[PDB]
RNA sequence: AUUCCUUGGAAUAUUAUAUUUUAAAAUAUAAAUACUGAAUAUCUAAAUAUUAUUAUUACUAAUAAUAAUAAUAUGGUAAUAGAACAUUUAAUGAUAAUAUAUAUUAGUUAUUAAUUAAUAUAUGUAUUAAUUAAAUAGAGAA
RNA sequence: AGUAUGAAAAUGAUUAUUUUAUAAGCAAUCAUGAAUAUAUUAUAUUAUAUUAAUGAUGUACCUUUUGUAUAAUGGGUCAGC
């Protein structure tokens, strides 16, 4: 009885905004927090046989909070087929190159189910160094919250 | 049909009721969802009509909530207000569509109004007319 | 002459930034190429 | 208990728990039990004695077994049948004696006839 | 006005991680009593009659009295969506007989020169007025609709799919 | 149209190096074809594609996808 | 403008009025062969007539036929089982027609974990949405 | 939740909600049983066997068949014990082309089997049902 | 190595339905959308059948062994014996 109705809105996409800059989560945590909404694990609709997670915009990655010497101490890894090509990375390193984006994608990427969505899962996240972006149209908003 | 009328014979003095009853018990209990039987051309006009013939403020639409604009799939809500008083909640993929939903809405709820056994029999002024 | 459109108090509030130099950028493996 | 806006609402749902199961469910709803009823024979009609929630669209009643007094939620049997027959089949990995598990499991079927205030 | 208590339907689970998991709702359990439980939903398809506005009630449902089609948003706030622009600024009734005569001259004569656009611009008026007004010369209709037949030609396989697509879409959309 | 292997194919032995031995087989087949006229038989099929089409459901963005799995017996909403 | 869309009413059994699901019963047998002799003590008994005083609303056929014995029944909805109760005893028999009076029509079926009930009506309360949800996810 | 006394009660605090009062303050309510987790146990039905109680049916009736109630038991190699089915032959043996046999598909009966319906091919038609007797009596394993 | 008959399988070609060109492992089972086919009670918001969206679970079988996914034995498949 319950499952008949309209489901249209339910299994709608929402675009989420999270600002690094105005979360105190450290990078790890956020992480998780973040493969949540990418599952779809949020809603009460969800059923493992479908992809049905949000999108999340994720801002001013730049000011995300890693704990202790992970900065410079923690390495990412990367092995091609070919023995003797294995690249190690400081996180340091990868941000100079990539960007923090980057590391949290990373991270984002581990939380994930291995599974055929989750590539998909991943690029629905999208990720911004500093605080522009051309998704800020797009962020879900209601018309109570328009008193700033 | 026979049948039923060779109850309405049987029971036409004894207790008159009794064939409706039956009738009720079978043919009245089937489901039919009146919802699933409309289909509107422009319920927008219609919607403004209704309104008209009756004591309300002109119906705007006019966005509630939005997400996912610029993208496949967005979401709009749009509210029909007259005055305060939220006449249809409509939702869609488009702002016109949502528009569209919600003034559909707004019609169902005028016509599919199911009064209680309690009220005073309500009789309406027919359909509108544009 | 105004659109129907919203916006979100997390964007609005969230103070401007300038993203950083990335390597992997076009400019900057310019300054890098001989 | 101010029972009055259910009482208003045109749709309402019940929580009705036979043996702790619960059901959830409007009237014309058909609930599949997973067993067989002795007590009752088809066409014969069950009121139900224990409904965990009713429920309007915002609002529900609430409690262990509710008073049979503020409603009326009775339901007609119609079937006793079988879900379908299986053969799963039990075996160990070098062993070539294999024990044929049969399965074919009886439900009763009630229809929720009356589902109103009282 | 009813002063019950208020309650999400809960999960002893974590709502944020596992809603979905039904188990938690069962496992939960409340105190014997009324609730208020706010539909976590639009009201849309729906007949129900907590959903219907007191507007549409008759002067004699108890319902109106009571308080549960809430008007939780307020029309203050929300912006004007796709509306016309007599809306925002009330319907005129200026324009005369011997004037809309005139228009009506004009459109048989001339519907290039004098097209709705214009007309309207001139007149102060909606194009939609002057269409419902005045009907142009046939011969200018049977060639618009010979350019419209000609652009629908011109399509490719897969655009007039999408059309197609489209228009079962706006169909659907006023089921409800 | 299509091939079909036909009768008897008579096998011989194909003596190879050291005592080697191979069973050479002479294949013979026949081919069949079914021509149908393009008036007729693809029109039809063509119709029934373009009934296909009419028939197909659009791709609505907020299409009513069933909420899959069981309830329950308790609302999560 | 309002345009109506065609439908029609589906049956729901029991909510009115209950039709019983089974409708006639025809006991098969045949004089000759061992596998039809519970079959025809059943006949003999006295049992069949105590089940006709008791299901009136549902018929019984006696037919006389060379093969093995059976009990074919036939339901409101169309369908028709048939058991064929070869080398039965009474009682066997007589659970057996039991069995077939207690179903409805209906086809057998693989049942999922929990799928109880089976409904025709729009969910009481709406399905949920995210942007009319209580809380808000972050 | 924290503290005290002896599963409980009390206080304190927290959260949530409702109502009143001027985003606060007061009043009442609830929560404090953490949760997941097995083919474990219970419940919920079904089968079989035994022990002990029944009920119905039919002239070792202290029996048999079926159905209840309570209980106990039901993983299994080597191995022991008990009970069935398929196939073929012999004894007895109605019946019938609206019948049968075999095949395919969809049903039905707790289903290696049989039966139902439709379809196709035979065949003036069963070594047919059933009880016995027997076996060149069942094959992914050499 | 009798004569008829032969929709027995393995095996080949072809057509239809369906799935399949960002996806990795006994190829099944369970969950679960979607598409197609049939149905003289689909009244439907129907029922079955077919089908590698998608998700979870899942080291072939025998033999011999204290013990086998084993990279230990044995088997190309089917039919007959
Ligand atoms: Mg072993
Ligand atoms: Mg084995
Ligand atoms: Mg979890
Ligand atoms: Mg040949
Ligand atoms: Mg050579
Ligand atoms: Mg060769
Ligand atoms: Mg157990
Ligand atoms: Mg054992
Ligand atoms: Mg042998
Ligand atoms: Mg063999
Ligand atoms: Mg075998
Ligand atoms: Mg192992
Ligand atoms: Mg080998």
């Amino acid at each position: 009885s319950q499952k008949i109705g309209h489901s249209g809105l339910a299994f709608a996409r929402l675009w989420h905004h999270v600002d690094v800059a105005r979360d105190k989560r450290t990078l790890g945590r956020l992480a998780s927090a973040i493969a949540i909404t990418l599952i779809g694990r949020h809603k009460p609709v969800y059923h493992p046989s479908q992809d049905c997670g949000d999108y999340v915009v994720v801002t001013n990655c730049q000011k995300i909070r890693v704990t202790g010497k992970k900065f410079e101490q923690k390495t990412y890894w990367s092995h091609s087929g070919r023995p003797g090509q294995l690249k190690l990375q400081t996180m340091n390193k990868v941000v100079a190159d990539k960007g923090f984006g980057e590391i949290l994608k990373k991270a984002v990427s581990g939380m994930l189910p291995k599974n055929k969505l989750r590539k998909q899962r991943l690029d629905r996240l999208k990720v911004f160094d500093g605080s522009e972006n051309p998704y800020k149209q797009n962020i879900t908003a209601f018309a109570h919250e328009q008193s700033s | 049909r026979s049948i039923i009328a060779a109850i309405w014979a049987v029971t036409e003095q004894k207790d008159s009721q009794a064939v409706y009853r039956f009738i009720d018990d079978h043919i009245m209990s089937r489901k039919l969802d009146i919802t699933k039987m409309f289909q509107f051309e422009q319920p927008t006009r219609e919607l403004a009509m209704l309104c008209r013939r009756e004591g309300l403020e002109k119906p705007v639409s006019k966005l509630v909530a939005e997400s996912g604009r610029l993208s496949k799939s967005p979401v709009f809500i749009v509210h029909v207000f007259s005055g305060e008083e939220t006449l249809g909640e409509g939702y869609g993929s488009s702002l016109k569509e949502a528009k569209a939903r919600a003034a559909t809405d707004a019609l169902m709820k005028w016509y599919c109004y199911e009064p209680l056994a309690q009220q005073e029999p309500v009789i309406d002024p027919g359909t509108v007319v544009v | 002459s105004t659109r129907p459109f919203l916006v979100a108090p997390s964007i609005a509030n969230s103070i401007t930034t300038e993203a950083p130099a990335i390597n992997h950028s076009p400019e900057l493996a310019n300054a890098r190429k001989w | 208990t101010d029972t009055t806006p259910l009482k208003l609402s045109n749709e309402l749902y019940a929580i009705f728990k036979i043996h702790n199961r619960p059901y959830l469910v409007t009237e014309g709803d058909r609930v599949i039990l997973p067993f067989k009823l002795k007590q009752a024979e088809v066409g014969d009609i069950l009121n139900m004695t224990d409904v965990t929630t009713l429920g309007s669209r915002n609002y529900k009643l609430v409690g262990h077994p509710i008073n049979t007094s503020l409603y009326t939620l009775k339901a007609t049997v119609v079937g006793k049948t079988k879900r379908a027959f299986q053969t799963r089949e039990v075996t160990k990995r070098r062993n070539r004696r294999v024990r044929h598990a049969k399965s074919k499991g009886d439900l009763t079927i009630l229809r929720i006839s009356e589902l109103s205030m009282n | 006005q009813f002063g019950f208590p208020k309650t999400q339907v809960t999960t002893i689970y974590n709502k944020t991680k596992s809603a979905s998991n039904y188990k938690g709702y069962l496992k939960h359990r409340d105190a014997p009593g009324m609730y208020y439980q706010p539909s976590e939903s639009i009201a849309t398809g729906s007949v129900n009659s907590e959903t219907i506005p007191r507007s549409f009630m008759a002067a004699s449902d108890p319902r109106r009295g009571l308080d549960m089609p809430v008007q939780s948003t307020k029309a203050k706030q929300c912006p004007n969506v796709l509306v016309g622009k007599s809306t925002v600024n009330g319907k005129t009734y200026h324009l005369g007989p011997q004037e809309i005569d005139e228009i009506r001259k004009l459109r048989l004569d001339n519907p290039q020169k004098y097209t709705r656009k214009f007309l309207a611009a001139k007149y102060g008026i909606s194009p939609l007025f002057v269409s419902m007004v005045s009907k142009p010369s046939e011969q200018h209709v049977q060639i618009m609709e010979s350019r419209l037949q000609e652009i629908q030609s011109r399509w490719k396989e897969k655009r007039r799919i999408a059309r197609e697509d489209r228009k079962r879409r706006k169909l659907l959309w006023y089921q409800a | 149209i299509w091939t079909g292997s036909d009768g008897f194919w008579r096998k011989r032995v194909e003596f190879k190096a050291r005592t080697r031995i191979g069973i050479i087989s002479h294949p013979y087949i026949h081919v069949r074809c079914i021509l149908r006229t393009k008036s007729v038989t693809k029109r039809r099929l063509a119709y029934e594609a373009h009934l296909k089409e009419q028939k197909r459901a659009p791709w609505v963005q907020l299409g009513d996808k069933p909420i899959r799995g069981v309830t329950g017996g308790v609302y999560k909403w | 403008v309002v345009k109506a869309i065609a439908r029609n009413s589906i049956g729901r059994n029991g909510v009115g009025a209950f039709v019983f699901p089974c409708r006639k019963i025809t006991l098969q047998f045949c004089n000759w062969g061992g596998s039809s002799e519970g079959m025809r003590k059943f006949l003999t008994s006295k049992r069949l007539d105590k089940w006709g005083q008791e299901f009136p609303w549902i018929q019984f056929e006696v037919m006389r036929k060379s093969g093995h014995p059976l009990l074919r029944a036939e339901y409101t909805n169309g369908r028709e089982k048939v058991i064929c109760v070869r080398n039965l005893n009474i009682d066997n028999v007589e659970n057996k027609l039991k069995l077939l009076k207690d179903s409805d029509g209906d086809i057998l079926r693989r049942r999922t974990k929990n799928d109880n009930v089976e409904s025709l009506n729009s969910s009481v309360r709406g399905i949920w949405s995210p942007l009319h949800a209580a809380k808000r996810h972050r």
